């Protein structure tokens, strides 16, 4: 059911996880570095665990499909062909920027958080400034430890802050990938449906030096011996069984205003979405007659594909439950609540007031505000004005860089660099530009940039050729020229010739100016959020509903049962999709084109030993009530006992709207079953060595 | 799919 | 289950029947004048059921559509609006041709009918004569008890002759009908398929004359008192209940060879359902300019609309489970498996080889033979070629004359000449002869008819053009001039500058060459077939599969139970809906425009004391696995004790293609449960007069 | 529907 509980409410919800059907003590549990929890690990814009000894790693397909694409090229395409590595040796890197991060400590800091920003006084800009300073003093204390990467999280909108402390692992290779028609079968089709067929699988492998201290890449580096990993289920998962899942869900938005919805349902998202679909369209034309951009476009193009249709989605759930509706009703009653108590139900009200004023503030540039975001995300401009931006932090003492541009951002900062060489081709950049031009110059007067209107000297298509053909003059298309800027000082970049670069120097004063009033506006939030959010809590205390935090990228646990859902009168979708599912769909074209070893497979009937019983064949996907969000890709799905039955993967299209407002009978996790898992690596794309390693085989 | 939006 | 048992296997079902839940004892389900099956009644291509001592009948709304259409003008349109007698002296005639058929007794007379078979020796036109002077003598004989008509029904090919007596009532009148939106919710988007939301049923009543023996239409005429009907089930029906259907299906093609399977989904479905949606195109947008098009000619497009579809549901479902394959497959099983029986099966082998030799006949004239009998069948031609055979076949004596133009067929003759004035319109009309005389001209040379080709004296458009403006002449769009046709003699047609009447007298010796050649064909196919079809029963039964003849118009009994069906991997169909999904569809457009009193009434929970708890509302329609085809809608639906559940009236998509391979996983019958029919005459279009007649108000 | 077709 409903519910992203962080590890502190365990003592809350240990009575219906019980009654869900854990048999595991949720003391055991509790402990969140032992045995089974300590297993799962954050990626982290996605989650996966341990499943062996010597530091394997599963998760799914769509999270690692990042790295698959950088290993990838035209003539020899991993995500096409899958990727197997027989033996450690054979194991490619991920990346210079893939992480595993296993949680050591956890540690409450909201009284000194709250002192801090107390501390500020009045001032909006001074807070943000203050909870900053705060922050990264905290941060560099406990990164005195070598190895350790920490995080600051603000819980229920500043009213607790907590601090996590993550062992690094910097050093993290693909060991194995199934073939994209069967990691993403359906592709965008299925995307965000139920039934499902999607084997949403890969595995990695955790390195560190010989030391045992976290290293980047390094033939001499080892794996990583985990204290605890998962198991196999030996028992087959059945409809009502009970599951639970432990992850890092990225965000929700169940308590913003009824204003911050209309908002982002009227605008936000279709304007996301159409802006998304426009540049799909044009990549998508592009790759067709060019292999190299398909391969090196891939990864942005799944991004914006799921994206788009998320929204897409939520639009239309919001419609389906009258959300805009629910939103207004709820607020009316909180309102009318806080002004039945006089007093002590002023600051809320007054909170609440303020809100509406920042949201009002931010409306009045948001076209200038995204698109210039936008356009300086294209990856040329978004290298210039990044590392020029660097260049003017150097000049500051440590302390006191912006956060993102620390001497412990710098490896980060250097691998994206890099990275990029993977997924950049100036001929389709420029294409992605000319878009983004185009749309600078439908913005009104008012939401214009001067310095971008001077730049393009008019407002024509022969402006915008212009521009481009200047900007073609870059040579940052190269990693070699973006990795000399990276270490060069701000002189010289304010002498460079290199067009790109010329406008990074002068877009730069006028994204500092909008970086400000972001602050100031945070600062207000600050102040406003937590009184308000707490009022919010109250009430629904007071009405006895759940009290959960909106996710915020920590750990959180969610649990339930196994179960299908009624889409419509008249029908019902099971809680379990099979094998010969999976050979109706096909179609011998993309994205319905199994491997033929599974279609044959299939026809054979050949199950491996993995058939449950009461479906008569073997389970692909499952349904389940569990309250999942973008996040918790590759979470592990744990049974009664705590073993492995399967991964989280996606959610039904009628569930996405849930990130808003909450409804628990269309809601549903979609999760790979184990089974799956196991009979792909057994039938179909090999991997004896990581089934003996794991061990099933 | 839950990836990161 | 599959099976369309005629009541002689009771025996051999009856064991089948009481595991799958029947109380009743077969014996009394035995007794086709008894209690309950006396109460079931054949309309001429629609089941019916008594459910009154005062002659009430329920039906369904389309199979009472006939008669609605009839009783309709544009100004008051009953399909629209409904229709509900107060009293019986409000009930309005259903029209010259409804019938009630009451089943009075059932003879086998298979020696003497295949006696006077074998007496015409080895003739193909004299067998089909001795068959027809048999029955026609045999009928006269049954029908010489005034009050009652009969009929020989072919079983299996010819293996089996039985007579079916009937008492014949012949005023039949509408009671009620609800309004086109419940009646037929969904229109043709929902026609065919499940999730359905449809009230489909009517009422009739049945009359007689003061002296209790059948009658035409009189104001003195009263309610017939059936000895059996029907009583409304009082426990609640739920899923896995087992049910029962008994009633008159039309036609399987279940033992058809697969020479005939392929031409009929290769060509005949293909071919006709494309001449059918034309005519649905063009009526439809004259429609549109012209109400009183619309409703003269509802039904005709109802028919057209029902029948184009189920053949594109049947040719989606050939392919859906290989039937072509299938067919092919056990056809090689037999044959294989008659040879392995050297001399005793050689008569089988023989029989084969005719009937493909008689397909092959067949399939050489099939482009004529259908654009000829489709271009016939417009409305001034249909007329003028019939009464022309009229008065032919009335200077013989009545023993001689063709069945279908004897002295017992004379009354439903001059009933559709009045019919028809309900069902014309000359402007409409017109424009179906352009059709037909358009894809006439485009026959190929073989495959036209010398006598058509001299009347029309041209093949392109100035040909066609003259053929309408000539036929525009015609006196037959008026039913006075019909009737004085109806009586007049062959000299006054053979007289007549009637443009209609010439091309009839023109034409009848070509279709009296074709009847002989049909007859010819037949005469050898009664020798065939019924070998060949004993060898197919023969084999079937040792390989232990269910044996009962393809439908043939004549009643049978389908029983199984209440359930859903598995379209597709990961969903299933439940076995019922409800009445919140009623109002999920509503669009408030044609076809899913509810009337006012029902959204009113389901927003409000008004469920009449009528709700089923296992389902939370009011159940509209549901699945079932029975067996049942055209000529079924109608069909009572009893359960374990014989009471009144539902009235058959569709299938779902996937099942329509089970008329030439029986597919049991996708095969289900859909119903109208009574519980929906009792709320919508308490809660939406009262007719509380009729539940109190039913003892249910 | 199963009416006559
Ligand atoms: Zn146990
Ligand atoms: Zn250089
Ligand atoms: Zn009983
Ligand atoms: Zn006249």
């Amino acid at each position: 059911g409903e519910g992203m509980w962080v590890p502190q409410q365990l003592p809350e919800i240990a009575g219906p996880l019980k009654k869900a059907g854990l048999k595991l003590s949720p003391q055991q549990i509790s402990d969140l570095t032992g045995d089974p929890m300590g297993a799962v690990v954050a990626l982290g814009g996605c989650t996966a665990s341990f499943v062996s000894p010597n530091g394997l790693v599963v998760t799914n397909h769509a999270c690692a499909y990042g790295a698959i694409q950088l290993n990838s090229t035209a003539e020899n395409n991993l995500i096409k062909n899958g990727f197997n590595a027989p033996t450690t040796a054979d194991e490619v890197s991920a990346g210079p920027n893939a992480r595993v991060f296993v949680l050591d400590e956890i540690t409450d800091v909201t009284k000194d958080a709250k002192a801090a920003i107390a501390a500020a006084g009045d001032d909006a800009l001074a807070r943000t400034k203050a909870l900053e300073a705060f922050e990264k003093k905290l941060i560099a204390d406990c990164e005195a430890e070598a190895g350790f990467r920490c995080r600051l999280y603000s819980f229920s909108g500043g009213n607790t802050y907590r601090l996590f402390k993550n062992l690094e692992i910097k050093d993290v290779r693909l060991a194995y990938a199934p073939p994209g028609s069967v990691g993403k079968f359906g592709g965008d089709i299925d995307n965000w449906m139920w039934p499902r067929h999607t084997g949403d699988f890969a595995f990695y492998r955790a390195y560190v030096g010989k030391d045992g201290k976290p290293a980047a890449f390094s033939k001499d580096n080892v794996p990583y011996q985990p204290k605890h990993w998962l198991k196999f289920a030996d028992q087959p998962l059945g409809a009502g069984d009970f599951v639970m899942v432990a992850g890092y869900p990225g965000s929700t938005n169940r308590y913003a205003l009824a204003a911050e919805f209309d908002n982002t349902a009227q605008w936000t998202y279709p304007t996301i979405a159409r802006h998304y679909k426009n540049q799909i369209a044009m990549v998508e034309a592009a790759g067709k007659q060019n292999a190299d951009i398909q391969v090196k476009y891939a990864a942005t193009m799944a991004g914006w594909n799921n994206t788009s249709k998320n929204y897409d989605g939520q639009l239309e759930g919001f419609k389906r439950i009258d959300a805009a509706g629910q939103k207004l009703r709820e607020e009316a009653a909180v309102l009318g609540w806080l002004k039945g108590q006089g007093a002590k139900g002023q600051p809320a009200l007054d909170a609440h007031a303020k809100l509406l004023d920042l949201l009002e503030q931010s409306k009045a540039t948001r076209d200038r505000d995204l698109t210039l975001a936008l356009f300086n995300n294209t990856a040329m401009l978004g290298s210039a004005t990044q590392l020029y931006r660097l260049s003017i932090e150097r000049e500051k003492p440590n302390a006191e860089r912006e956060s993102g541009y620390q001497e412990r951002d710098l490896p980060a900062i250097e691998g994206g660099l890099k990275q990029l060489e993977r997924r950049y081709v100036a001929a389709m950049d420029r294409q992605l530009q000319e878009y983004w031009l185009n749309e600078y110059i439908k913005l009104p007067a008012d939401q214009r940039v001067a310095a971008v209107d001077a730049w393009l000297g008019g407002n024509d298509a022969a402006a915008v050729k212009r521009a481009l053909d200047r900007l073609a003059g870059t040579k940052l298309g190269s990693t070699e020229e973006r990795l000399k800027w990276f270490a060069a000082d701000r002189k010289a970049f304010e002498a460079s010739n290199d067009p790109a670069i010329q406008y990074a120097v002068a877009v730069m004063p006028t994204l500092l100016k909008l970086e400000q009033e972001r602050k100031t506006r945070a600062g207000e939030n600050l102040a406003a959020r937590p009184v308000y959010l707490q009022a919010l809590a109250d009430y629904k205390k007071s009405q006895g509903e759940f009290v959960y935090p909106d996710a915020n990228l920590s750990l959180r646990i969610t649990f339930g049962n196994v179960m299908g859902y009624a889409p419509k009168d008249g029908m019902e979708y099971t809680p379990f999709t099979t094998l010969e599912g999976v050979v109706a769909k096909e179609t011998g074209q993309d994205p319905f084109d199994s491997p033929k070893a599974l279609l044959d497979a299939v026809a054979a009937k050949r199950y491996g030993g993995l058939e449950d019983k009461r479906i008569g064949s073997v389970p692909v996907n499952y349904l389940s009530d569990l309250d999942i969000t973008g996040g918790n890709s590759g979470s592990p799905v744990l049974d009664a006992h705590g073993k492995l039955v399967g991964l989280a993967f996606d959610g039904n299209w009628e569930s996405v709207s849930s990130n808003w407002v909450f409804d628990p009978k269309m809601t549903r996790m979609i999760a790979v079953d184990g089974r799956y898992l196991r009979w792909i690596m057994q039938e179909v794309y090999p991997a004896p060595q990581l089934l003996k390693e794991m061990n099933v085989g | 799919v839950y990836i990161h939006p």
